């Protein structure tokens, strides 16, 4: 689906401006 | 998994902060 | 710094990409 | 780390990889 | 509705570049 | 609303002008 | 200046995501 | 203004709230 | 339809990553 | 047509290689 | 250089939008 | 070139326009 593709590039963005310095993991599968 | 929680229903700026290092 | 801030919002779109599903961990200085 | 290397340096997609899980 | 949120995303880079020094509001409620 | 009008339908560069200060 | 208007590239992004449902004004220099 | 401090100094989640509606 | 647009823009970014110094074209139509 | 391919299924990395000048 | 690359980023996101329909052709230095 | 002119100085929408198909 490549709405879950489009989902994920927001929400590494996301992580990105939350975690800052300490840093994110993105897992999907 | 955060594809299954967040990407399926809107998620607020603190759910985001659960899966920061 | 700011312009380090700018780089990593590309970095972290470019990672997620070229990684796809195996995902990645995200560490900044 | 990776800031250091490819936020001076441009970073090859092999280079990318090396980051990935 | 997620699609909400992605298109909104794209609606602020859109008036930025439309607007630039004058600037934009932006009220979905 | 912005949102109602240029999310249910695309809108054209002069459709988001309307909204410039 | 070239190197401002990426920074308020990101900037609205931002200030998109913390703010959410509230909206915002957007007013650059 | 906004880009006076955000784009000079890194600016919390705080400091942006101000600029919310 | 929106989500051509939106696909669009991913499309874009992707091609820019890619193709680095080579360039690429980008017709819808 | 790139929005008829890339667009209605997933594209790996490769298959933005094709479009490349 | 890195900053270049950052401001063709922006740069490829801001003809997508301009153009639309009649598509473009991105060629770097 | 776009980025020679573009990157050092900024490009109001009618240059953009000029590097359309
Ligand atoms: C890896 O494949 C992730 C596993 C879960 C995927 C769920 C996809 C469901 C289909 C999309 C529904 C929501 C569309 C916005
Ligand atoms: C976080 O504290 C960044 C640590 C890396 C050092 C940043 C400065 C390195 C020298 C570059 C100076 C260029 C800007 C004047
Ligand atoms: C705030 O909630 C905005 C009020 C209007 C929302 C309309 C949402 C309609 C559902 C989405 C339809 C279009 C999907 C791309
Ligand atoms: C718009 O005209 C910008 C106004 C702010 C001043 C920009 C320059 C401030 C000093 C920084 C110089 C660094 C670049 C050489
Ligand atoms: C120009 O109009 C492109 C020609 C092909 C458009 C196909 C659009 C199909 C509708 C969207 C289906 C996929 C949604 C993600
Ligand atoms: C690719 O090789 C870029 C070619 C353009 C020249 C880049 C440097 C031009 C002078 C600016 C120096 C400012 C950074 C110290
Ligand atoms: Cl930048
Ligand atoms: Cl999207
Ligand atoms: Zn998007
Ligand atoms: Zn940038």
């Amino acid at each position: 689906f490549v709405n879950q593709h489009l989902c994920g590039s927001h929400l590494v963005e996301a992580l990105y401006l939350v975690c800052g310095e300490r840093g994110f993991f993105y897992t999907p599968k | 998994g955060i594809v299954e929680q967040c990407c399926t229903s809107i998620c607020s700026l603190y759910q985001l902060e659960n899966y920061c290092n």
